[PDB]
């Protein structure tokens, strides 16, 4: 028999229903959207890290000159460079302080220490929504079982037969353009693989944490020194990843509107809030209550006793009732302003069964059954 | 490995009328998602005849040359500064911003002091920087490096960060609200949203006791409160 | 009072009869130095100047 | 101004730590377990757990 | 008189990984409006190895127990720092900042360098700066520690240092009506209020060249120009 | 001024004893270079 309740996305309230077939008592019936974790396809456009400059060495002709001969580097740049000492500085320098030129050569790779220190461009495409959705059917709350949110994959699992109908537990806000820090993701556009530039993340591109795809445009801009010489010196553009780090986007995990934590290494938003969920649960018939309490139940009063004003779990309310013989007949929240910790009542002629429930509303009004009588409490939170 | 030698390099004020000095760092690594340095210096820091040491350097130039037990020469950011371990051409230390080395020499012929500040521009993959993971406060996944000797360079280690919080996060629950009464000791961020179909997406930085005040859907609500991944109440009174 | 004006209180400049609600809150050790790890609420003299 | 005041911390090797209770001003004390995992900020105990 | 000793002690910052150092300052007094400091070190300064001196100390670093000249032991905040006396376990210097001192060595083997930032501060008791020496207005005491030796502690007594007192302090009395001319250098603190029965109670903190203007009735009124006890004009333009 | 961006006029003093005097001159002196300035042509607006 698949019963279909609908369990408001609060990760730690339990949602009671019945499944309720007349002259069959009712089952206990607890929904609960544990987790939901969108995971999308993620296609890694490239890897970004900070650029180690190399500088060979600018080959420097004391009274004499050298012109600049390309080599293949991502960003090679070359200058002349004449001078290189000014006139009257230095102790030992180049007599020449004027006819002396150097040709400085440098260019970027990626740095050495990029190996695990690197972060990551992703292109996004359309996901899975995973859902772990403890279901509780009679007194075997025992079973959680795995649910695609998403239409994709239905659970045909054994422990009911799941379907989470498509909601707010689905989206992905991860954009087309992600950057992954390597703990925090923010949706930061840049242009495509082997394009990047300073003014958007990625300028400097690899594919792999060290080496493949050396790509760069780090805007490497050869300068002279003034005073002494072994290695050029040079201003530069920051990297794309540098400059994306001085133009920081808000971090997906701190902020979300759905109230899900966005969580990181592959991207993925786990935990959402949003909405409340359509639980389709095919009740396994084995913990089905069907006149497994044979009384007929009569004779019912609810009262409740307090709540605190829409709390977690502060409502407290007693159930009177007169039953053939004691048992127990599984109490719910058909209401969504109120759920109940219990999903299970004390069959008993005493008149008061002291039973716990939840709020999420200054009023708790939800509907109790007893195996054939069903009553309705009131209070006030 | 611990081949390095001590030699010059190109450095923009150092002693002397050329700066084609001694104690000149070639190349800094702030390749870390911590606060962490490791340095590459000419001059070779951390060998004497021991192999690898903490307290010797040597340095070379042709105007101001010899070599020197660590004493005269300070590293400086302005304060001190503790090498851990050194893997020959690299030196690796805790040093605050990772980029920004001062070291000098206070004795020989003349006064050097070469500073490196050339960018390799880094932060923790959270929010908040620090100059080595503290004590204090939660855990963070984060790069860093390697800061065992075994001695070729320091390589990235994937290797917990912490982040400091401030004392005392008093939250007060009330219906659809909560205040978020915080007492900082230290500039905390607070990034909020509630949970839920309502979101509160409202990043601050806070610096002594204030309130802060966001709705919330009824389904929980987050504050990370001075650099956290999600600290979250669910649907109770929040 | 919790960081404001005398979370500290005496009496006299040295101690006598000190009092005090300073919040201090205790944090939690974690890798990468030793000590005693602590923060507390600003002092409420400062607080209150 | 306070001066905070730091007892040195009652740390047991390879054992539980029960606090015991000063009546300073604001005393506080918190017992923190596992604390260090060692050679990587220190722990200076051979038991870690 | 003297009862102290030179002794390594804990310091959570040195030059190397190396942090049995002495020079640790266990104590600083810095409870002035003064530029000077008492320092409580863990090494003995005014004990060398032929015992008191004004700019020798001694120390053990956990590799040499020995004295120098202050000259290898440099305090500095970032430029050297001179000391003036020693008395034992205390030190009494120059070094303006006075909250955060570096006391460090190139002396002999290793770099032990203790770095203090106490919780001790220099402070106005007024409602405007003056808790260091500027070169505006005159005086308004301070603590400046003896420079001789008067129980181990160098015991606190006043002294005179300069004390802020607003730039350019032009009054203009006119009919009914006091107008300050103003033109500080820095943020000053003018406060006016009546001394009759007239009102005009007024706070503002000002920077740059201003005017303001009060009422006057015939009956007085004090203004106080960047910390001042009560400057009073009566029965007249005020 | 440090070895790192364009030179621009200032005032200096020679750098090398001349045993004449050391007194003021103008020489070069470095100052920070700025990453590429993306220019965007239109219309009457730039």
């Amino acid at each position: 028999y698949e019963h279909t309740a609908v369990m408001p996305n609060k990760v730690g309230i339990p949602y009671k229903a019945l499944v309720e077939r007349p002259g069959y008592a009712p089952v206990h019936l607890q929904i609960q959207l544990v987790n939901t974790r969108i995971i999308p396809s993620t296609n890694l456009e490239y890897i970004t890290c900070k650029y180690k400059t190399k500088v060979p060495s600018p080959v420097v002709k004391c009274c004499g000159a050298t012109q600049c001969t390309s080599k293949p580097h991502p960003d090679y740049q070359c200058q002349v460079f004449t001078g290189v000492y000014p006139f009257m500085w230095g102790g030992a320098y180049c007599f020449c302080d004027t006819e002396n030129t150097q040709m400085s050569e440098a260019y970027v790779e990626r740095s050495e220490e990029c190996s695990i220190d690197h972060a990551k461009a992703y292109k996004v495409h359309t996901g899975t929504v995973q859902a772990m959705v403890n279901i509780t059917y009679g007194s075997v709350s025992w079973r959680s079982a795995d649910v695609y949110v998403n239409g994709e994959t239905p659970a045909k699992i054994g422990d009911a037969k799941l379907i989470i109908g498509p909601l707010s537990s689905a989206w992905s806000p991860f954009d087309n353009k992600v950057v992954v820090y390597g703990h925090e993701v923010y949706n930061y556009d840049f242009p495509e693989y082997g394009t990047g530039k300073a003014g958007s993340f990625g300028d400097l591109q690899s594919r792999t944490s060290t080496s493949n795809d050396l790509y760069a445009n780090t805007n490497l801009k050869l300068q002279r020194p003034q005073a002494g010489i072994v290695h050029t010196p040079f201003t530069q553009a920051p990297s794309g990843f540098e400059r994306w780090k001085r133009d920081k986007g808000a971090p997906l995990n701190d902020v979300a509107p759905f109230g899900c934590s966005i969580a990181l290494e592959p991207l993925r938003a786990e935990n959402c809030a949003v909405g409340s969920i359509p639980i389709s649960i095919d009740i396994p018939d084995a913990a089905f209550t069907r006149i497994s309490e044979t009384p007929t139940v009569s004779d019912l009063e609810c009262k409740i006793t307090e709540c605190t004003y829409a709390s977690d779990f502060g409502g407290i309310a007693t159930v009177a009732y007169k039953s053939s013989k004691a048992g127990n007949c599984p109490i719910h929240s058909p209401s969504g302003v109120a759920v109940i910790k219990e999903n299970d009542v004390t069959l008993a002629e005493s008149g008061s069964f002291t039973f716990h429930f939840s709020t999420a509303n200054i009023h708790p009004a939800f509907k109790l059954q007893v195996c054939t009588s069903a009553v309705t409490c009131k209070g006030d939170c | 490995y611990k081949l390095a030698r001590p030699y010059i390099a190109d450095c923009p004020n150092c002693g002397h009328s050329r700066c084609d000095s001694p104690i000149a760092i070639e190349e800094v690594r702030g390749d870390a998602h911590a606060g962490v340095i490791r340095i590459q210096t000419s001059a070779m820091f951390g060998l004497k005849t021991d192999g690898v040491d903490l307290a010797y350097m040597s340095f070379m130039n042709g105007k101001t040359q010899k070599s020197i037990k660590i004493d005269n020469l300070h590293v400086r950011t302005s304060a001190p500064c503790s090498l851990v371990s050194h893997h020959g051409y690299y030196i690796l230390a805790q040093c605050p911003p990772g980029d920004t080395v001062t070291v000098g020499f206070h004795d020989g012929p003349n006064r050097h002091t070469c500073t490196v500040a050339h960018k390799v521009e880094f932060r923790p993959v959270g929010r908040e920087k620090y100059r080595h993971p503290p004590e204090h406060g939660v855990e963070l996944p984060c790069n860093r490096y390697t800061h065992k000797r075994a001695d070729v360079p320091f390589v990235p280690v994937k290797a917990k960060c912490i982040a400091t919080l401030a004392p005392e996060p008093l939250v007060e629950h009330k219906h659809r609200t909560l205040i978020l009464h915080l007492h900082p000791d230290h500039p905390t961020l607070l990034t909020t949203r509630s949970l839920g179909s309502d979101a509160n997406p409202t990043r601050q930085w806070i610096e002594r006791p204030t309130t802060v005040n966001f709705t919330v859907t009824g389904e929980g609500l987050e504050y990370t409160w001075g650099n956290h991944p999600p600290k979250r109440v669910w649907a109770q009174e929040s």
